[PDB]
Order: C-alpha cells, then sequence, then structure tokens
C-alpha cells in the first residue's frame, strides 16, 4: 500500500505550506503512529514528527503535525532554505506492517515560477528499421524542479514501458528532466498518436506525435 | 552517538543475490528492533522489514516475503540483508535504521513504529551489462533537432556537434537508466531555422569505454 501524497508544494521565504498524507482506517486513521521524513536531494532521511504531532530532538516547533480522520497532515512554517526536501510520511498498519507515502516534494522558491519547454521527438526512421522504437520527451528551463510526467496512447494512458529521469539543475538554476517511451514498432504504428504530458505547478502542457 | 555504518554502493547482476551490512555502535545493540528501508526510482521510501537482535525474529513486508533475509551477529554487533533474485525493480539506495525506542513486549510496541537513526544507504543498480557501446539515432527537426544515444553500458558518454564549432543552444540532458540496465541520453540543438537546409548538423557521440567514437548526420 502507499499511502498518498501529492507530488509537490511550494512557497517563499518566510511562508508556510502543508503537505497531506491520506491512508485508511488500517493505518493512518486507525493509530496515533504516523511519522514524517525529511530527505535532502542525495542525502538521508531524518525524522521530523512522531505519533501524528510530536517532534523528536532538535526539530524546531514551525514543523507541526496533525491529524483529520484518515489524513494527516504536515506544516511548515517559516519556509528557510533548508527546508526544501522531500517528506514522506509513514504509518503503521495492521497488522505489523509499515507503509510510506509516496512523497512530496516542498520547495523553497528563491526565482520566479518557470513552466517547462517540452520537446518531443517520434521515433527515427533508422531505429523502426533496426526493429525498435523510442518515443524522446525532453523538458527544460522549469523552475522549481519538481515535474511529474504521464504518456499516452490515443487517448489512453500508457504506464509500460516509461522511464523518467529525476530533475537535474542546469546551469540558470533552473532544471531539466526527460522521460522515454520504449515501444515495438508495431505497437507505434498501430495507433494514431501518443501524447507526452508534464505537469509543473499545477498546470500540465503536453505534446503529441503521429505515426503517419 | 548512535552510529550506522553500512557497506558501500553496488553493482548487480539480475538473478544475483544483494547482500549488505550495518553495524551498529554507541548504543546497547541487543535492545532495538532494526529496519530496513529502500529508496526506489519512481516510488518514494519503501519499507521492507525489521529484526529484533535478541533472537532474531524478524518481520518481512508483504512484497519482499520469501525473497529477503535479514540477520544479525550479536558479537559484532551487524546486521545482514540478504535480498534474493534481483531484478530492475531493485535498483534503489538501501538503508538501515534504529527503531526509536526499545519494544516493552506485551506492553508497548510504540517505538518499534518510527526511524530515528539512519545508515548512509547503499545505493544499489541491478543490471547484467558488461560495457556496452551505444546505438546513435538521428532526432530529425528556430527548430529544435538531436540525437538519442541509446544502450549504452557504463556512464559516460559526450557529445558535440559540427566538430565542436556548434555550441549555442546545445541542451544535453542526463542519461536515463532503462529496465533493461543500459543508458540513454538525447542532446538536443535549438537553430536558427531558415538556417535548415542551408546548414549541415552533426552530432559526434563518443563512449570511452567501448572505444564508441560516432557521428551521425542529422537530416
Amino acid at each position: 500500500s502507499v499511502l498518498t501524497q501529492p507530488a509537490s508544494v511550494s512557497a517563499s521565504p518566510g511562508q508556510s505550506i502543508t503537505v497531506s498524507c491520506t491512508g485508511s482506517r488500517n493505518d493512518v486513521g486507525g493509530y496515533d503512529f504516523v511519522s514524517w521524513y525529511q530527505r535532502h536531494p542525495g542525502g538521508v532521511p531524518k525524522l521530523i514528527i512522531y505519533e501524528i504531532s510530536k517532534r523528536p530532538s532538535g526539530i524546531p516547533q514551525r514543523f507541526s503535525g496533525s491529524r483529520s480522520g484518515n489524513t494527516a497532515s504536515l506544516t511548515i512554517s517559516g519556509l528557510q532554505d533548508d527546508d526544501e526536501a522531500d517528506y514522506y510520511c509513514c504509518s503503521y498498519a495492521s497488522y505489523d506492517r509499515l507503509i510510506f507515502g509516496g512523497g512530496t516534494r516542498v520547495s523553497v522558491l528563491r526565482q520566479p515560477k518557470a513552466a517547462p519547454s517540452v520537446t518531443l521527438f517520434p521515433p527515427s526512421s533508422e531505429e523502426l528499421q533496426a526493429n525498435k522504437a523510442t518515443l524522446v520527451c525532453l523538458i527544460s528551463d522549469f523552475y522549481p524542479g519538481a515535474v511529474t510526467v504521464a504518456w499516452k496512447a490515443d487517448g489512453s494512458p500508457v504506464k509500460a514501458g516509461v522511464e523518467t529521469t529525476k530533475p537535474s539543475k542546469q546551469s540558470n538554476n533552473k532544471y531539466a528532466a526527460s522521460s522515454y517511451l520504449s515501444l515495438t514498432p508495431e505497437q507505434w504504428k498501430s495507433h494514431r498518436s501518443y501524447s507526452c504530458q508534464v505537469t509543473h505547478e499545477g498546470s500540465t502542457v503536453e505534446k503529441t506525435v503521429a505515426p503517419t | 552517538q548512535v552510529q550506522l555504518m553500512q557497506s558501500g554502493a553496488q553493482l548487480r547482476d539480475p538473478g544475483d543475490s544483494l547482500k549488505i551490512s550495518c553495524k551498529a555502535s554507541g548504543y546497547n545493540f541487543i535492545d532495538y528492533h532494526i529496519h530496513w528501508v529502500r529508496l526506489a526510482p519512481g516510488r518514494g521510501l519503501e519499507w521492507m522489514g525489521w529484526i529484533d537482535p535478541v533472537g532474531g525474529i524478524t518481520k518481512y513486508a508483504g512484497q519482499f516475503q520469501g525473497r529477503l533475509s535479514l540477520t544479525r551477529d550479536t558479537s559484532t554487533n551487524t546486521l545482514f540483508l540478504e535480498l534474493s533474485r534481483l531484478t530492475a525493480g531493485d535498483t534503489a539506495v538501501y538503508f538501515c535504521a534504529r527503531s526509536m525506542r526499545p519494544v516493552d513486549h506485551g506492553i508497548d510496541y510504540s517505538g518499534l513504529f518510527v526511524f530515528h537513526f539512519w545508515g548512509r544507504g547503499s545505493d544499489v543498480l541491478v543490471s547484467s551489462a558488461s560495457t556496452k557501446g551505444p546505438s546513435v539515432f538521428p532526432l530529425a527537426p528556430t527548430a529544435a533537432l538531436g540525437c538519442l544515444v541509446k544502450d549504452y553500458f557504463p556512464e559516460p558518454v559526450t557529445v558535440s556537434w559540427n566538430s565542436g564549432a556548434l555550441t549555442s543552444g546545445v541542451h544535453t540532458f542526463p542519461a536515463v537508466l532503462q529496465s533493461s540496465g543500459l543508458y540513454s541520453l538525447s542532446s538536443v540543438v535549438t537553430v536558427p531555422s531558415s538556417s535548415l537546409g542551408t546548414q549541415t548538423y552533426i552530432c559526434n557521440v563518443n563512449h570511452k569505454p567501448s572505444n564508441t567514437k560516432v557521428d551521425k548526420k542529422v537530416e
């Protein structure tokens, strides 16, 4: 099971954000054993909150935790640069299990928001002649560094064959990422279009290519 | 003073076992349950299981039942993880972490359910490569055109354009790791259109591990 968290949230220094963590009566709702973990890019997770609202040693009270029904929430006030991280909720689950949320990127904005440039390439004729096919979705110049990518074949979602990179800081402090959809040529030619959908700060950019 | 010292990163074949260790210090070893947790791409943190150092009793998460074995050596304060029959889905950073508080059996288990002190992590990649040169494909087209540098191992690859003459508007993206355990990257140049057809564009790909140097014209 995966407790449900938003993919990302952002705000400016000195402001407050809240991250939700939605579970069930057999975990978040059923026991008072909800904890939160902070993880910096390339870093080690660190405990921020336990038993829903308690803070361990070293955590200031501007970090706070609550619960309503099956949803736990972490609030961070007075946002500082060090607060930019992935946050994970975690709950005991019946019986004798622990389950994590999928994580939320909290960004502390230090330059204006910038939407991603998206470029989608269809498979090349040379690749098809090698009996293979790859769609390439390139994502650049976005800020802050959090995106999600979804793929559509015609009007439908496609989950198989998708590999997506983490965002990488560019020279200009904006970010780049990319997503690859691997297909058989038969699969490629059997649809009328494929779409790459990039979501950033609540808005989705879509690019489409067609086999013909 | 609580410290968990993990063994390092590893590269493993599909079907191999993964064995990692975690040496504990700065506390009474037998008093604390130890957890293992991993951070896997496209997934958040994933709890794998805990072990009680007293009698070696464990609890495993459902998805690792039948493929995970947690053990302990009390005389060396060391914890071991063995994960069987690796697949690409097992590429992840593996952590050991200490429970918050000792268990009071039959009375209080609350401390079992919190990860307080963490190992530094063991970054694991599951791939059966083997040095392998890339296949380079043109990405046909201000306009954007590129080269796809597909299926190589290991890193890195370098890409230049027009024998080094073209640098403006060039964006070479970080590589993705495919479930095949092979890397792919793309390099894209944004050129003034009207210079299209007027100008030839060639990407020059270098993969030193396999000694491959490819030029690819992008029509």
